[PDB]
Parts: C-alpha cells; structure tokens; sequence
C-alpha cells in the first residue's frame, strides 16, 4: 500500500491528502521474487 | 451554506426561519410547500429562497482542526 | 502567549526556527499552518 520513503524520517503511510499538500506521488511498491540459480 | 439573511430579489429577512421551516419538516411533518406558507413566505421569490437552499456547512463542520 | 504554527490535525501552536526541522511534538505530519497575524484585519461590510 503508498508510502513515503523520506529520508531523515522512517516510511509514513501516505494518504492522498498529504501527497496532494507535500507534492508527493500516491504511488507504492513493487516487489518481485528473484531466484538466484 | 447557511442559511442566506434577507431574500436576494425583494429583501424580507429569511435568516431565522431555516431552524422553524426544517423542523415544521421532519417534526410537525408538514410539506414543504405549506411550511414556507406557515413561515410567512408569501411570494416566490423569498419562497424559492428556502426551499432551495443547500446547508453545505452542516458538512463544512464535519471535518476538524 | 504567543505562537508561531500549528499542527493540520492535532491544532497545537508550535513556534520554531532554522535547525529544528518542520514537524511536532508527538504525530509527525510534518504539515504545519502558520496562525493569523497579531494586527487585526478590516472589511467593508457591503
Ligand atoms: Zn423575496
Ligand atoms: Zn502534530
């Protein structure tokens, strides 16, 4: 689900609301599982 | 939006009757059309001028700070 | 007495400066408004 990867800050949950005020990108994460082989 | 003082085309104030006119509604259960009547809302254009209006700002203070 | 900011959901007057980053005390929401001006603003009435 979004959240935003700040630094000097941890990964809020972002809510649209705020990406709206702080020009941020309601966007979240992809992640694959690799197989290393 | 509150409730707009005074009527835009002729001038009779209709700031206070929005509390009595939506209440001869749910309560007293009248219909619309009489309830103005009953609020001393002869002629249309202080009529159109209740019977149309939308209270927003009940919703305006639905949110917070 | 006195406030410089205040929090968009948790409304408590802050009061900063350079260095001390821009969040609050307690809820990050590092948002913040900046509270109304101390001279008194006028309108025409019409
Ligand atoms: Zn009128
Ligand atoms: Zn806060």
């Amino acid at each position: 689900k979004p959240m935003v990867n700040e630094s000097d800050g941890v990964t809020h949950a972002l809510y649209p609301q705020e990406a709206r005020l702080r020009n941020l990108t309601y966007s979240s994460g992809l992640f694959v599982d690799v197989k290393k082989r | 939006m509150i409730v707009p003082v005074r009527c835009f085309s002729c001038g009779k104030v209709v700031g206070d009757k929005w509390e009595s006119y939506l209440n001869l509604l749910q309560e007293d259960e009248l219909d619309e059309g009489t309830a103005l009547s009953r609020l001393g809302l002869k002629r249309y254009c202080c009529r159109r001028m209740i019977l149309t209006h939308v209270d927003l700002i009940e919703k305006f203070l639905r949110y917070n700070p | 007495a006195t406030l410089k900011y205040i929090c968009a959901e948790c409304s408590s007057k802050l009061s900063l400066s350079r260095t001390d980053a821009v969040r609050c005390k307690d809820c990050g929401h590092r948002i913040l408004l900046k509270a109304r001006t101390k001279r008194l603003v006028q309108f025409e009435a019409r």
